[PDB]
């Protein structure tokens, strides 16, 4: 978990885990 | 910003967290 890669899922998951009841927004640019 | 800060370089959790609600 030092320094990692993250993506959309992966994005909302590890936001979903630092975030969780915090509820998180992963945003994506069209 | 942060679909390319996270996929395209690395995101500490604390940047991650100001992602939170």
């Amino acid at each position: 978990f030092v320094n990692q890669h993250l993506c959309g899922s992966d994005l909302v998951e590890a936001l979903y885990l630092v975030c969780g009841e915090r509820g998180f927004f992963y945003t994506k640019p069209t | 910003g942060i679909v390319e800060q996270c996929c395209t370089s690395i995101c500490s959790l604390y940047q991650l967290e100001n992602y939170c609600n």
